[PDB]
RNA sequence: GAACUGGCGAUGCGGGAUGAACCGAACGUAGAGUUAAGGUGCCGGAAUACACGCUCAUCAGACACCACAAAAGGUGUUAGUUCAUCUAGACAGCCGGACGGUGGCCAUGGAAGUCGGAAUCCGCUAAGGAGUGUGUAACAACUCACCGGCCGAAUGAACUAG
RNA sequence: CAGUCAAGCGUUCAUAGCGACAUUGCUUUUUGAUUCUUCGAUGUCGGCUCUUCCUAUCAUACCGAAGCAGAAUUCGGUAAGCGUUGGAUUGUUCACCCACUAAUAGGGAACGUGAGCUGGGUUUAGACCGUCGUGAGACAGGUUAGUUUUACCCUACUGAU
């Protein structure tokens, strides 16, 4: 229905420093500088006192006004991203053989290591995307920790590695084998 | 081959096409072996499915006792009688062909075998190994 | 055996799920149209069946 | 296979790419002007003219005769119709309570509401049921359904056709 | 051959898998209806050989769902890249059994293909039997014997200057 007008809110916290060009921005904070680019939206930027960006799309239809809120949410995970960080917890689930995950570097790849799943003499390899560091972390069993700025590169290699242990012939609905996701939260969580 | 091939043997040449009559080397009381299938071949236009030494087939006694005739039973070639090449670099061949009989798991029906067989078909079977009195 | 605690941790990305009535698509489960081009979008679903 | 009319056969011409039947229009030989049906991105002569909206197809659509598609579906998107809820804080989202009169009256092995059954009114507060579900053989214990806490303006249901 | 609705079957449960009563379609590998082209002739069945194409996928590749514990199985999707046999009987297309295999899926190309083959059948003339007819003769009734012509032209194709 062509609104002519709408309008979103970007908050920007106190330690950060936001540098945005025609659509590519830049989030400076004190975890480190994160970017990309949003030159396929045709979205404006405004900056009003250097603790608030405006967004606005004038004549825009449905699917043109939804994809600024998509925006909206996208930097404002870069701004949380930088400040207080992203943390995925990954739990192992295992019936009868227990899994051994481990951390390789061939070629300096930093490769992640998936043995005995299943029983399977097949090594599944994961590479870690750059950014996301990998943690053994104790005091809980069978868990692994990934912590990094950017959210989409600890969500993905997260998903990544449990794809990389779905079960095949077999009725998963029964083995429950696998690595699943337990909690989504950031690195300087509770502050 | 097949539930009774205990390992895996090399490629030899096929001398036994079906339709052949094959002498049988045990006492079980069969005096020939009608070749009606080879187990494990392959199938292709007009191409005759043929048996090799250490192949287990399909075969039907054409002469012996009653109760041996009129049924199909599995068998296991003996000798060829046809030259192939061991991959140690020799061709060998026997003067006639001759099998024996055995059940779909490869237990002979025969107790006792008759003239010599071949080394690879003793090898595969083992069953019919140690009713073997010359293997070469 | 397998700690419950787990189970609907696991189940949750593997059973606590919804099929298309025509696709057989695995959906979440709140999921009100299939996600697919083929079955049109539809409405009809059921439950992913659980084990017992 | 019949009726009326118009056509082809007996007929060229412009258009329908192409065609006996369709649209336009019927013909001596030439010159000029204007049009019909049909078109004006290029092939192709003529506006990539003006104006208001719809559609993105991981088999779009594109012009009568004509060279095909249906029943049934779709928080794809657009416009509507009829109902309701709403600043006496609408729907969501997150938090708490959810009490006494009176365990209302039978089924009594057991029913405050919950294996069931004829029933069914009050007091406290902004609000909470002689009770919705989980639960106990009953009871509480959780929860809802209602309100309150934040939120601050539209929300839901059904139907119609592009 | 495929849908749409959903009374029921399925221990309970419509839709795991089926599904009545109805209703909408698709295809031209059946058989029909018509006679539009061919009667100064387009060589009719079948088999053999060979090439390509279609997908409504039998198997192989990867997946989804179950009344998927495992194995086995069933339904479905992307998928025609690759393969889909040897025999007994019959002229057979068709059909039925034996056996192997991953499987022995379904079709078109003038019901592909006779100047490519064969001629077993149909389908000339000889002849026999049964039924019918007084008779000559008739029989999608049965049986046996019965001439398969030409490419040096153009194009197409494979090679060659
Ligand atoms: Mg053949
Ligand atoms: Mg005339
Ligand atoms: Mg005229
Ligand atoms: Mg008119
Ligand atoms: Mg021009
Ligand atoms: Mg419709
Ligand atoms: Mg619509
Ligand atoms: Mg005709
Ligand atoms: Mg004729
Ligand atoms: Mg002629
Ligand atoms: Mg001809
Ligand atoms: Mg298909
Ligand atoms: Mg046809
Ligand atoms: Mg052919
Ligand atoms: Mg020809
Ligand atoms: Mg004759
Ligand atoms: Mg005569
Ligand atoms: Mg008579
Ligand atoms: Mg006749
Ligand atoms: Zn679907």
């Amino acid at each position: 229905m062509k609104y002519i007008q709408t309008e979103q809110q970007i908050e920007v916290p106190e330690g950060v420093t936001v540098s945005i060009k025609s659509r590519i921005v830049k989030v400076v904070g004190p975890r480190g500088t994160l970017t990309k680019n949003l030159k396929h939206i045709d979205v404006t930027f405004t900056k009003v006192n250097n603790q608030l960006i405006k967004v606005a799309v004038h004549n825009g239809g449905r699917k043109h006004v939804a994809a600024l809120r998509t925006v909206k949410s996208l930097v404002d995970n870069m701004i949380t991203g930088v400040t207080k960080g992203y943390k995925y917890k990954m739990r192992y689930v295992y019936a009868h053989f227990p899994i051994n995950v481990n951390i390789v570097e061939k070629d300096g790849a930093k490769f992640i290591e998936v043995r005995n799943f299943l029983g399977d003499k097949k090594i599944r390899n994961v590479p870690v995307r750059d950014g996301v560091t990998i943690e053994f972390s104790t005091n809980v069993k069978d868990e692994i920790v990934l912590s990094g700025n950017s959210v989409e590169d600890v969500s993905q290699n997260a998903a990544d590695l449990q794809q990389i242990c779905r079960v095949r012939n077999k009725d998963i609905r029964k083995f429950l084998d696998g690595i699943y996701v337990s909690h989504k939260g950031f690195i300087t969580e509770d502050l | 081959s097949g539930n009774g091939a205990q390992g895996t043997k090399f490629r030899i040449s096929l001398g036994l096409p079906v339709g052949a009559i094959m002498n049988c080397a045990d006492n079980s009381g069969a005096r020939n072996l009608y070749i009606i299938a080879v187990k494990g071949s392959g199938s292709r236009l007009n191409r005759l499915p043929a048996a090799s030494l250490g192949d287990m087939v399909m075969a039907t006694v054409k002469k012996g006792k009653p109760e041996l005739r009129k049924k199909v039973m599995p068998a296991i070639v003996v000798r060829q009688a046809k030259s192939w090449r061991r991959r140690d670099g020799v061709f060998l061949y026997f003067e006639d062909n001759a099998g024996v009989i055995a059940n779909p798991k490869g237990e002979m029906k025969g107790s006792a075998i008759t003239g010599p067989v071949g080394k690879e078909c003793a090898d595969l079977w083992p069953r019919v190994a140690s009713n073997s009195g010359v293997v070469v | 055996i397998i700690e419950p605690s787990l189970k609907a941790l696991a189940s949750k990305y593997n059973c606590d799920k919804s099929v298309c009535r025509k696709c057989y698509a695995r959906l979440p489960p709140r999921a009100t149209n299939c996600r697919k081009r083929k079955c049109g979008h539809t409405n009809q679903l059921r439950p992913k069946k659980k084990l017992k």
